RNA sequence: UUUGCUCCACACAAUAUAGAUGGAUACGAAUAAGGCGUCCUUGUGGCGUCGCUGAACCAUAGCAGGCUAGCAACGGUGCACUUGGCGGAAAGGCCUUGGGUGCUUGCUGGCGAAUUGCAAUGUCAUUUUGCGUGGGGAUAAAUCAUUUGUAUACGACUUAGA
């Protein structure tokens, strides 16, 4: 549909995002996945800090480099989930993900392109309320990621120029509006009523 | 300073409330709720739109809007009749809603010279636009 | 089976991999907390270790069996002529950490510090910054902007200092250059000074 | 088995005008203003008429129902704080050594500070919670007196100094030793 | 104008395959806005080609095609099963791929 | 087990020299098609008198259709079932449109609820409750209160596209 | 070490390609709540309206889009230039000024198309590199050997040398 398809994570499920990104790679789209540290698991905080922590012990005995690696950041956390959703010893996995980017906060040229969303792994949309779920943020902090305020810091910044950028489109749209009213009621108009347009 | 609290105002399952059935043999017809089973089961009458009294799930049809004065467990002639008196055709018709939907139904009827023909039209409803958008 | 006695290991596993450093001159890997009220000042310094000797003094240690005796105890001395202040870089903070946004040289520099910039000193033509030199020639238009940029982005800020090693007993003639943090406050009050 | 509705009333006085969007609380009254966040919960509330709102639980269950109680407490709470006002006393309890408490204060602290007990060298040191004002009762033999618009706040200022007080390595029956919490009552006199 | 396409656009997805063993005699293949096997009845038969580019000019073209045909429809979300004339090189997996409106019944 | 007809099965012993015309007994069961509800019939026929489908004949099955199958109905329902450690008694309210549509329920509730499978369970009685205030169970009297009306909060509409250009919005 | 290097422009030759074929079309937040319009006392405010999917919006006619004339408009848009400003998270892109210029399917004309033979992707994208030209621009170092010992099994390290 598009060359590429940018995805806001944020109030998204860890696997089920996992999970849809994975397939589309492997059908050959493109994805960037921004602010993944506004991800979502479902379980309160504590049982997915314990379930890092079960992750962390895992490591070569002999060596603990050549024994399994543990990325904190929320982006990675995510490609994690999702490396494993791919088979990523073959060359087509390997191409396939090579087709994905996945970051914290919203970036360059990516702030000003638009992103979507993915309501099978929407976590409003697909939680039960009342369930206690987890953000992914919070949960990479207390494993030792170290950039939670510099990004929280830079996206209120972006936030507020996004604001602006908001601003100045609402009100061409508003003289757009009135112009497109005023030509209504003339022929061309009624004519393309009558198409369903 | 009074106190202002809120709304959130919804729809209610109800003798009387009328829903649009989102699929099925009947699949876009107005109905109306008769009885009430449990929290996912109504009782529907559809009789003017043709579909059959019967008993339904909730989440095969979506509520809307409209609402009428009905007796509850009220029979087919019955429902027929409060339905008419209530004029909620006409209601129904002239909600955006509807509209939308008669709207698109229209594009897919298109053949392709009316499509042709709806592209020459916007390009000349353009042209008039764009200069009315740079005097003001 | 199992040891059989207890005994502590054997050195410490937090200064591997036990092998030669990457250079002679350790680097600072961490830079006193910014007290942005107090004036501006480096964080630390550059010097070369002499040697040792000893002291005699007076000990002023209430409780102390030694409290008002003499104490006599081994001390070091590092030569430390004064640093001289070639340039300053700006950092700005990123989700990946620190990066170095720019850098701003002196328009001159000792032949102690060009010496650094080179692995063969008495073949070069000694071209190093001739051209960064011209930039002060001009109204100066390119160092402000860059003095400028720094100011406006910019979380932390370090000035480019290096040792005369002339004014040291060593053969060596080849300066050390390094950053330094600047403390004192005022990101825009830093790179003024 | 999913209960379809339960609802519960919130009383509104004369003097105090409540307003909920979202389901962020502000209750405004003569003695001041407190807000209180309950989107953790899922319920509706609704005004009726400006001395009464409603809150109420849709096709809940039993945890869920039993949340709305509470709701309706916490916004009560919230409302005679805003007029009563709240008042905790305290006592302090000493067999042999008398304990020592002031109020003093480092780079705007307001901390409460509590020496010799049990005969410690060691001085011990509770902040003021903003919003809770503490006066040592005049006239009455060691009592505390901790006030404010927030139950919550005070009652919490209050425990703060009675755990600051337990006995370690003693036998706690015969070492009676603390500053416990003597009475819980309103700022305002009659009601 | 702008768009010349006369196909509609489409994606080699896998071979007919189990779980451990594949089939490179069938393609299956994704149609672009069709999401169920009724939408797909109607592309059977339909012809697929599979451009591609090379190295060395033959015909006097560098560029070279696999042809092919929808055969049946794959499943319950709107895939299709199709055949080539040789079968496609697996490399293409992902790759994109033409299905065109001829033979037309319209 | 599936969806449920109900079947009116009548059945008898053979007919002897002795004893021509043998009683004619009669069964309401609730089978998914005949081939189970004559098979159900003998199942409990051999549990109460003295025959088997060896020494007995179906004399005649039929289909019972709900009298009024647009009209809502609580029925009370009666039931036997195996637990793992023992055999119970129990008494259920069901509220629906067909005795039909009840019994699938049932079974679906035994199911849920105590992990009975269809084998393990024997319908007593299934009857409609024609006075409210007979209706004992409170998760049915809930429903027979006047002007009722409720509203469904949270409303997830199920998407068709895998992407979404808006963020979505539950309100109802 | 046989006229080398770099940036801009075109030219020829190769080489490729995880897969162009109208457009990746920008608030934020909430979801037991919101978007938009409007009024005002500028608020957790009054009133109106909307959703129930992008099935949208925008674009889209012309030898793969030729050669030409006019009208109504004063609009749109492409391109190279010029004005002022913004953006450092990886800014490397966005906005604005002014004249020039091409196109305009907003409307109305003149000419062309075949014989590619009833289909055969019927070739229009972007990667890297090489060889000459001529328009700007620039005129070094590292290594071996020798040497120091703050270094070293050998390599490596650290000094020194017109
Ligand atoms: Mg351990
Ligand atoms: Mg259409
Ligand atoms: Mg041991
Ligand atoms: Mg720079
Ligand atoms: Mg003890
Ligand atoms: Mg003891
Ligand atoms: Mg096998
Ligand atoms: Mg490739
Ligand atoms: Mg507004
Ligand atoms: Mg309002
Ligand atoms: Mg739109
Ligand atoms: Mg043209
Ligand atoms: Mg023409
Ligand atoms: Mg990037
Ligand atoms: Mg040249």
């Amino acid at each position: 549909v598009e060359p590429v398809v940018v995805i806001d994570g944020k109030g998204h499920l860890v696997g089920r995002l996992a999970s849809v990104v994975a397939k589309q790679l492997l059908n050959g789209q493109k994805i960037v996945v921004v602010r993944a540290e506004e991800l979502n698991i479902s379980g309160e905080f504590f049982r997915n800090k314990l379930k890092y922590h079960d992750f962390l012990r895992k490591a070569t005995a002999f060596n603990k480099t050549r024994g399994p690696f543990h990325f904190r950041a929320p982006s990675r956390i995510f490609y994690k989930a999702l490396r494993g959703m791919v088979s990523h010893k073959t060359a087509r996995g390997k191409a396939a993900l090579e087709r994905l980017k996945v970051f914290e906060g919203i970036p360059p040229p990516y702030d000003k392109k638009k992103r979507v969303v993915v309501p099978q792994a929407l976590r409003v949309l697909r939680l039960k309320p009342g369930r206690k779920y987890t953000t992914l943020g919070k949960l990479s902090t207390s494993v030792g990621w170290k950039y939670e305020d510099v990004v929280a810091k830079l996206e209120a910044k972006r936030k507020v120029s996004s604001a602006e950028y908001y601003a100045k489109k609402r009100a061409f749209t508003k003289k757009v509006a009135s112009a497109n009213a005023t030509a209504a009621e003339s022929d061309v108009a009624k004519q393309l009523a009558a198409l369903g347009y | 300073t009074d106190s202002i609290v809120k709304a959130s105002n919804w729809r209610l399952v109800e003798v009387g409330r009328v829903v649009l059935i989102k699929k099925g043999q009947s699949a876009g017809k107005l109905a109306a709720i008769v009885e009430i089973i449990d929290q996912k089961k109504v009782l529907i009458d559809g009789p003017k739109a043709g579909v059959p009294r019967q008993a339904i799930n909730l989440g095969q049809v979506v509520l809307t809007p409209l609402t009428f004065a009905l007796p509850r467990g009220a029979r087919t002639a019955t429902v027929s009749k409060k339905w008419a008196a209530a004029a909620v055709c006409e209601k129904w018709a002239a909600s955006s809603w509807a509209k939308k939907i008669a709207q698109r139904e229209r594009r897919a009827a298109l053949t392709d010279f009316e499509r042709f023909q709806v592209m020459v039209l916007r390009k000349q409803k353009r042209y008039t636009v764009k200069k009315a958008l740079a005097k003001a | 089976s199992h040891r059989k006695y207890e005994a502590p290991r054997h050195g410490h596993l937090g200064f591997l991999p036990r092998k030669r450093a990457a250079s002679i001159r350790a680097r600072v890997k961490a830079f006193p907390k910014d007290d942005r009220s107090k004036p501006v000042a480096l964080t630390s310094f550059l010097g070369y270790k002499a040697g040792m000797t000893t002291i005699v003094r007076d000990l002023d240690r209430p409780g102390s069996k030694f409290h008002k005796r003499e104490v006599v105890e081994a001390v070091t001395v590092v030569d430390t002529p004064p640093v001289v202040v070639v340039g300053v870089v700006g950092y700005v903070e990123t989700p990946r950490g620190l990066r170095s946004l720019t850098t701003v040289w002196a328009e001159h520099l000792s032949d102690e510090v060009k010496r650094r910039f080179y692995k063969n000193w008495y073949k070069s033509k000694k071209k190093a910054f001739t051209k960064y030199s011209a930039k002060y020639a001009q109204d100066g238009a390119g160092i402000e902007r860059e003095l400028a940029r720094i100011k406006k982005y910019a979380s932390v800020v370090r000035v480019l200092v290096h040792t005369q090693i002339r004014k040291t007993p060593l053969a060596q003639k080849k300066a050390h250059l390094a950053e330094i943090q600047l403390n004192g406050g005022s990101i825009s009050e830093k790179v003024d000074w | 088995m999913k209960y379809i509705q339960t609802e519960q009333q919130i009383e509104v006085p004369e003097g105090v005008t409540v307003s909920i969007k979202s389901r962020i609380v502000k209750v405004v009254g003569p003695r001041g203003t407190l807000t209180k966040n309950l989107k953790h919960i899922d319920v509706t509330f609704t005004k009726v008429n400006n001395q009464l709102i409603k809150v109420a639980v849709h096709n809940g269950g039993r945890k869920h129902v039993a949340a709305l109680r509470t709701v309706k407490s916490l916004v009560d709470n919230m409302i005679t704080g805003v007029t009563k006002g709240y008042k905790y006393k305290m006592r302090y309890v000493y067999a042999h050594f008398p304990i020592n408490v002031n109020i003093v204060e480092k780079d705007g602290a307001k901390f409460i500070e509590v020496r010799n007990f049990l005969g410690d060298k060691k001085i011990r040191n509770v902040p003021v919670r903003d919003g809770v004002t503490i006066e040592f009762s005049t006239n009455v033999k060691d009592e505390i007196v901790l006030s404010g618009n927030s139950v919550e706040d005070v009652s919490q200022n209050a425990a703060d100094l009675q755990q600051i007080c337990r006995v370690r390595n003693k036998d706690i029956r015969k070492f009676l030793d603390g500053i416990y919490v003597s009475h819980k009552g309103f700022i305002t006199e009659d009601l | 104008a702008e768009s010349h396409r006369l196909y509609v656009k489409g994606k080699h997805l896998s071979y007919q395959r189990s779980k451990r063993v594949n089939n490179p005699n069938v393609s299956l293949i994704k149609i672009e806005g069709v999401a169920t096997p009724q939408d797909a009845q109607f592309y059977l038969g339909k012809r697929i080609a599979y451009v591609y580019r090379a190295s060395k000019e033959v015909r006097g073209s560098k560029i070279r095609v696999m042809w092919g045909k929808v055969t049946r429809t794959h499943g319950n979300s709107g895939v299709v099963r199709a055949t080539f004339r040789n079968n496609l090189p697996a490399k293409t997996f992902g790759a994109s791929v033409r299905i065109f409106l001829y033979p037309s019944n319209i | 087990m599936a969806h449920f007809k109900e079947y009116q099965v009548i059945g008898r012993r053979l007919p002897t020299e002795s004893v021509p015309e043998p009683k004619l007994f009669r069964m309401r069961i609730f089978a998914s098609n005949e081939v189970i509800a004559k098979s159900r019939y003998w199942y409990f026929l051999q549990k109460l008198h003295k025959v088997k489908k060896a020494s007995g004949e179906i004399v005649s099955i039929n289909q019972i259709n709900e009298a009024h199958p647009t009209k809502v109905k609580n029925f009370g329902v009666w039931v036997r079932y195996d637990s793992r450690s023992g055999t119970h008694n129990m008494y259920k309210e069901i509220r629906d449109v067909s005795r039909v549509a009840a019994v699938e329920t049932l079974y679906q509730d035994m199911a849920a609820r105590h992990r009975a499978r269809f084998r393990s369970i024997h319908i007593l009685k299934v009857a409609e409750i024609e006075k409210t205030a007979d209706v004992k169970r409170q998760y049915v009297k809930q429903f027979l209160t006047k002007d009722l009306k409720f509203p469904l909060p949270h409303r997830v509409q199920k998407s068709t596209k895998t992407f979404s250009y808006k963020r979505p919005s539950t309100f109802y």
